[PDB]
């Protein structure tokens, strides 16, 4: 069955809740499977930490920059990138998890929660989850951002793992 | 995708415009004062059963830069004008605000509301039945609010969405 | 009071009109890559022996917006038309950038300067008298950069602001 | 005699340099000796360890509030405020050093250092001294403003005291 992740935010250290996620390896295992090994750190490195580097509300949360915590960086379990495994699932609405990315082929660990339908982003951008549980949380954390995704406080996975 | 609306605040210092702003975007209260050079939120809320983006300009009030206010008046679709019901200068200050607004913008009929902040202090000068009188004139809603206690908040700036789709 | 030039980097993606900008307002040169989502800086120069206040739009290059470029075209003063000299669909990509700036400003007088990027790069693949050619038919300065070096790159903006002075004859 | 102060300036921990005040204690004397008692620290308390919170390139560098260290905060070695002492001195160019306030006879800690002139401050903020040597770090500040005032990086005070 589907693996589920958690991810419990904070706000400048202050705790701001638990969102969970179902990861979609039925229809995208290899990419399902980085995002979970992420969550747990189970290769010796990974989600917790790291901050939600970019928020803009109206669209999207985007974080997993664990290796420079700037927005440039992030990791694979394969290697530091790897190729779009296949665009069948769309930016439907609120709650799609997908992974960001420098164009074709170039996942790493970096993902987006969206908070809007972003159509034009299917076929670029590999969905891969949902927010199950806690999809108040993504939207508590838009307060944070800016039109540019400059954020106004430091959001972060404090903790999280696999349920 | 989702219908942005632009909105300014403005009125004297020391009124609670961001303290209003900060607490319709997250929902804290400022109780510490921060005078504003300027500032830019974004804020997503469904309105009459639409989904909506809201660009709020948050503004200075202080006098000596009148004339750049100039372009904040001509991008915003739509004005939160603030005063504080224990301060009868920013109640008096009000018009002023008005005048130029009606001026730059150059109608006699633009998206606007009156606030009557800090509504939770015991001392008072400026009566709600001088607000009320005075809106009426204009032909703008009045809203009492605390960001204190979070009264009213919302209603100022829904109404005042409210008021420029009227308008639109 | 000082003059303010409001001034708007443009080209593809991948460029160098972050760097570019970054070396002017920062002085040093930022190796990775973080694609813009759009930025704004302030930076108080002289030039001409005139203090001036620079106000510098970092725009995105993406494809997918190309529609939304109109808003921050209209508000710009002038414009640096960026491409790498080791890129040659962004060096085409600038006929698209100017043609743009024109219709959205209705004008055939805009400020603009062309900055072919990377000069420090070995691979070239855009010629020098290419890139001097088409500014030439465009009527507007050419500068080769590298936001490496820094060469060039107190010359691109601080020209782009002798342009805004010029169209404004002042 | 006027004396000299100075401010050894960091940026996120890293030093930038020292910048160097005179102080008009022979036209504001009062003025002069907050700003000096507060950057030698001799009462307990002052800048040391404060941040530079509101960098506008362009027109000026604020700092002074190590009470809050938020921009709102400050005191002076005379209570938490003090009396305009005259508006015999001018904004008149970059290196001015003046007294922030919230309006007339609010003096506090918090000052700003001119990067230009600002003459319409003339007659409402207390003109008290002047960079000495060092403004090129004034200006090197400048790198880490913005149009509104936020800071790209932490500007701190690591060390100050008198010359
Ligand atoms: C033109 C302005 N503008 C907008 C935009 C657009 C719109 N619309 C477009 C769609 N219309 C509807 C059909 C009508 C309405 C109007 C409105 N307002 C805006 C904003 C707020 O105006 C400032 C955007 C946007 C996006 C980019 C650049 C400019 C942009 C941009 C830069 S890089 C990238 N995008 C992909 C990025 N890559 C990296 O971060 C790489 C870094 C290094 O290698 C690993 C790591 C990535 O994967 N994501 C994960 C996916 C969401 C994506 N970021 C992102 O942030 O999009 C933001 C946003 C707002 C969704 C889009
Ligand atoms: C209209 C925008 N705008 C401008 C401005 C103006 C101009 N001009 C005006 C002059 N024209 C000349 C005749 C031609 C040309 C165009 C251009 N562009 C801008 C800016 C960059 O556009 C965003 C300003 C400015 C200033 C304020 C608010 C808005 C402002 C403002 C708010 S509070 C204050 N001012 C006093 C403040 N008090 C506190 O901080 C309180 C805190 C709590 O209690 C202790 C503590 C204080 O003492 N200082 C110490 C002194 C400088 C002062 N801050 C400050 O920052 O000035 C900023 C600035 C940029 C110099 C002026
Ligand atoms: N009692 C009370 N205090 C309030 C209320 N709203 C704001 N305040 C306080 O009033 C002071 C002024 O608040 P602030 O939001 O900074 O006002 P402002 O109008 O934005 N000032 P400026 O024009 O300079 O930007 C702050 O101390 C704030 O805490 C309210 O509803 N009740
Ligand atoms: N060798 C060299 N590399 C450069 C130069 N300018 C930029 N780069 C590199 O080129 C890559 C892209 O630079 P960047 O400034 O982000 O380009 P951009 O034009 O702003 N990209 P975008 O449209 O996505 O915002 C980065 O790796 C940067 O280090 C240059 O003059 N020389
Ligand atoms: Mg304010
Ligand atoms: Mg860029």
């Amino acid at each position: 069955v589907n693996p589920t992740v958690f991810f419990d935010i904070a706000v400048d250290g202050e705790p701001l809740g638990r969102v969970s996620f179902e990861l979609f390896a039925d229809k995208v295992p290899k990419t399902a499977e980085n995002f979970r090994a992420l969550s747990t750190g189970e290769k010796g490195f990974g989600y917790k930490g790291s901050c939600f580097h970019r928020i803009i509300p109206g669209f999207m949360c985007q974080g997993g920059d664990f290796t420079r915590h700037n927005g440039t960086g992030g990791k694979s379990i394969y290697g530091e990138k790897f190729e779009d495994e296949n665009f069948i699932l769309k930016h439907t609405g609120p709650g799609i998890l997908s992974m960001a990315n420098a164009g074709p082929n170039t996942n790493g660990s970096q993902f987006f929660i969206c908070t809007a339908k972003t159509e034009w982003l299917d076929g670029k951008h590999v969905v891969f989850g949902k927010v199950k549980e806690g999809m108040n949380i993504v939207e508590a954390m838009e307060r944070f951002g800016s039109r540019n995704g400059k954020t106004s406080k430091k959001i972060t996975i404090a903790d999280c793992g696999q349920l | 995708g989702m219908t942005e609306y632009k909105l300014v605040v403005v009125g004297a210092d020391g009124v609670g415009k961001s303290a209003l702003t900060i607490q319709l975007i997250q929902n804290h209260f400022v109780d510490e004062y921060d005078p504003t050079i300027e500032d830019s939120y974004r804020k997503q809320v469904v309105i009459d059963g639409e989904t909506c983006l809201l660009d709020i300009l948050d503004t200075a009030g202080q006098e000596e830069y009148s004339a750049m206010r100039d372009q904040y008046m001509r991008t915003g679709e739509g004005f939160l004008c603030v005063f504080a019901i224990n301060n009868t200068k920013s109640f008096e200050d009000i018009h002023h605000y008005r005048e130029q607004i009606k001026r730059v913008k150059d109608s006699e009929d633009v998206p606007m509301v009156l606030v009557g902040n800090k509504c939770d202090l015991p001392s008072r000068t400026v009566d709600t039945k001088q607000a009320q009188d005075l809106a009426r004139s204009y032909g703008i809603p009045f809203i009492e609010t605390s960001a204190k206690t979070r009264q009213g908040v919302d209603d100022a700036f829904y109404t005042l969405v409210r008021e420029i789709r009227k308008h639109k």
